[PDB]
């Protein structure tokens, strides 16, 4: 319910930016949005919570910024590493993680 | 720091109940949440509950509510900061079509508005 | 409300622990630590009483000498040096003890209380030159 | 003019005796009170010593935790729960001795000196957030 | 820079060695004077810190009813009465040293530490009837 872009992808040194957005039921101005690294079948990675704040240690080309009704993820100055699936998750302080469609990069 | 290994790669069939075990090390256990998160093919990645390892307390997806049983039991003082934990997966009227690799990742923080968090995870188990 | 006690956050969040301050201070005279017989417990309690005014007149003469004289919570105008420690405000005051904090910004502490001494002395000597007219 | 001396307006209104706070405060930590022999006068002068400082040090200590760090006079934010006293500030400041106030105060002044802590600490705490921008 | 170390700027003018008030201010308490036995070497070390002590909180007393705590540098509202010393700013804090100065400033020492000490206590009488609005 939670839908992201469909795919999409750029070049080194270029920036993508993923989208996230939905109903009133898990977005935008009263949730927080977070945004998870996911290589298929592997590890996550956390690399923004709270909209727009970076996890340690994350590159700071990584960036985040919602809208009152879309929140984005802006990943500037592209790498070889950085070809994964990226998801979306809306919640709150007491809840869980809603995530999103999927968008592949 | 911080490690979250899990259990083997389990294989049954519909109608059984199988537990995921998740052992921690190089942080305190009772600090943070234990989230339990599934990425099924069929379907988008979905967040399955957390339980507090120090609070007891657990909070768990409707799509689980009455269907897992989420547990953890008390942890070991290794250092002033560092102590093991494990965490406890469990499933109901299971069938086969929730197949898939099985996360357990750790709360972010101890305090805030992103408390709950996943933030440090587990290599994963493949199950049938 | 809550109330833990002397020292009863020290297992909580920087943050959390932050706002009971007042609990440790007036901890720091007092104890239970009247004429002065020179007996076997006599003795031991004048060294208990000497020694508890010795390390808090210590502690109030940093506090002095950075102009933060009679206060639990004072701003300052030395700037984080990240070598000392590149971790985020949130995973501080929400993450970490007191404790594990001091633990690791140990090292560099002389370091800072040198700065925070010289930035006060520079402050005193601007503020003298501001009054001048 | 007057200089009535140590003590001198302790008879006096506590609004007279209140304009020469000075005359008493300088007397908490000299009188008379080189060489440490432990004589029978040795050991009383000793004693004599470390109980001044003592005293005088828990009473600044709670100036500290207040906000009064320094003042003779310093004004706060908790209100007067009339319950304390209702008597009105003609009738006390123009009409009774600290001594005589003293003894009415008395069963409230460890109500009052919590008050004055934690309107300090929290005090502290907003001082902190004014300043982070 | 140049950092001359504990009282290294005795002998220079008033003005430089105004400059480097902290590096004698810290040691004031500290130098290096842990059961308290009461040998001929124990009571001569007991002595030594119960001294310390006191000859440092006459100064702080003497600080606090000027309006001074915590202050290096502070300014004040007694003017300077020149039956002190007629001598002029730049033949003062470029000429001579604080020993020298205070060697002819000795008379009057105790003259201006009583204006100090009644210009403090009636500006506290007046920023109370400045806030009782
Ligand atoms: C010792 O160490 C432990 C472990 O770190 C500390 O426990 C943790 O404390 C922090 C902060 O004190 C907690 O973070 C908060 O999390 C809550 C989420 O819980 C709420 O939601 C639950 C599920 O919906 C719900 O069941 C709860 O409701 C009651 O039920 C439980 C049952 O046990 C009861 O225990 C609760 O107390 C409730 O009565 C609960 O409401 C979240 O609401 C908080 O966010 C609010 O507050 C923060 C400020 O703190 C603010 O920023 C937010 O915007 C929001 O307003 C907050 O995130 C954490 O959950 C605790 N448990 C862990 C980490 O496992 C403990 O406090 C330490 N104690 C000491 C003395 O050091
Ligand atoms: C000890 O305790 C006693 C008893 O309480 C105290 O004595 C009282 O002090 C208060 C204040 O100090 C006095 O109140 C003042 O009253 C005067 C009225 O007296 C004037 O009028 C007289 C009649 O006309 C006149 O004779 C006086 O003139 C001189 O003569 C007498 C002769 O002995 C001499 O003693 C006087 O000193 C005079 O030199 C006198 O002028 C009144 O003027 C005052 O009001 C002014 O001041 C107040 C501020 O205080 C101000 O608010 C007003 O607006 C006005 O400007 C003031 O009301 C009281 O009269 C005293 N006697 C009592 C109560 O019986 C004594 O002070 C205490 N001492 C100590 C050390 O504690
Ligand atoms: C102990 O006591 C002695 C004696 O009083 C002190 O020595 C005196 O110190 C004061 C200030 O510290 C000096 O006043 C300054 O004078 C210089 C002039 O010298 C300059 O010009 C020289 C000739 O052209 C030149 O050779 C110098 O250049 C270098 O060479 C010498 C060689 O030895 C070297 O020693 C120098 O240090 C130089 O490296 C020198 O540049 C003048 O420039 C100063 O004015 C500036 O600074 C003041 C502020 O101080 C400012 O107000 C001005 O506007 C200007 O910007 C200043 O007037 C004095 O010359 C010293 N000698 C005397 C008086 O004989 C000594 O400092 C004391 N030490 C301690 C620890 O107490
Ligand atoms: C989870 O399993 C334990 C096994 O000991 C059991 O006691 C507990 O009741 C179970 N939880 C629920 C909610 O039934
Ligand atoms: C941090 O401190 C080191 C020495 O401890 C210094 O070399 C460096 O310049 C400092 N960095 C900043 C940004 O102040
Ligand atoms: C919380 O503090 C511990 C202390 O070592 C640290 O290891 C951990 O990474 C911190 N948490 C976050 C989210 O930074
Ligand atoms: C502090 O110094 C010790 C010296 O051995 C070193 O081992 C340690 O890593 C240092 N810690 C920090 C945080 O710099
Ligand atoms: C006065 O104090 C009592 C308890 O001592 C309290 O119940 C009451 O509400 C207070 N009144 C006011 C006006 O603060
Ligand atoms: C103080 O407490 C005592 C207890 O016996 C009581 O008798 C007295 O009246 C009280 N005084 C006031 C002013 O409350
Ligand atoms: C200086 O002090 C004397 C007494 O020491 C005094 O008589 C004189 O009036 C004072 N002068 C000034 C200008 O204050
Ligand atoms: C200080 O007093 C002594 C008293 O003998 C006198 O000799 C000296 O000249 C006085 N000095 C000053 C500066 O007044």
């Amino acid at each position: 319910v939670l839908t992201q872009s469909a795919s999409v992808s750029g070049s080194l040194g270029q920036s993508v930016t993923i989208s996230c957005t939905g109903p009133n039921s898990v977005c935008c101005s009263h949730k927080s949005i977070s945004w998870y690294q996911w290589p298929p079948g592997r590890a996550p990675t956390l690399i923004i919570y709270e909209d727009n704040e970076r996890a340690p240690g994350i590159s700071p080309r990584f960036s985040g910024y919602k809208s009152y009704w879309s929140a984005y993820l802006t990943i500037s100055d592209l790498r070889p590493e950085d070809e994964t699936t990226y998801y979306c998750c809306s919640y709150t302080h007491n809840s869980g993680c809603v995530f999103g469609t999927g968008t592949k990069v | 720091q911080g490690q979250l290994v899990q259990s083997g790669a389990t294989t049954t069939k519909p109608g059984s109940s199988v537990k995921i075990s998740c052992k921690t090390s190089g942080y305190r256990f009772n600090f943070y949440h234990i989230n339990w998160i599934r990425q099924t093919a069929g379907r988008g990645p979905e967040w399955m509950g957390w339980i507090s390892p120090y609070s007891g307390d657990k909070n768990l997806a409707p799509a689980f509510q009455d269907r897992v049983n989420m547990t953890t039991d008390t942890e070991v003082p290794v250092t002033s900061f560092t102590s093991t934990g494990a965490a406890y997966m469990e499933i109901r009227n299971l069938t086969s079509d929730d197949t898939g690799t099985y996360f357990c990742a750790k709360g972010l923080l101890r305090d805030g508005s992103s408390t709950w968090l996943p933030y440090l995870w587990g290599q994963g188990t493949l199950l049938t | 409300a809550v109330f833990l006690g002397f020292l009863g956050a020290a297992g909580s969040t920087m943050g959390a622990a932050s706002m009971t301050l007042t609990v440790q201070a007036r901890n720091l005279l007092s104890g239970i630590v009247h004429l002065l017989k020179l007996t076997v417990w006599g003795i031991k309690q004048l060294q208990a009483r000497v020694l508890a005014v010795e390390r808090y007149l210590r502690d109030q003469q940093l506090l002095g000498i950075w102009g933060c004289s009679g206060k639990l919570i004072c701003c300052t105008n030395v700037p984080w040096n990240s070598s000392w420690s590149n971790r985020n405000l949130s995973e501080i005051w929400d993450n970490m003890t007191w404790l594990q904090w001091d633990k690791e910004i140990s090292n560099y502490t002389q370091i800072i209380y040198g700065l925070l001494e010289e930035s006060q002395n520079q402050q005193e000597k601007n503020e003298q030159d501001l009054l001048a007219l």
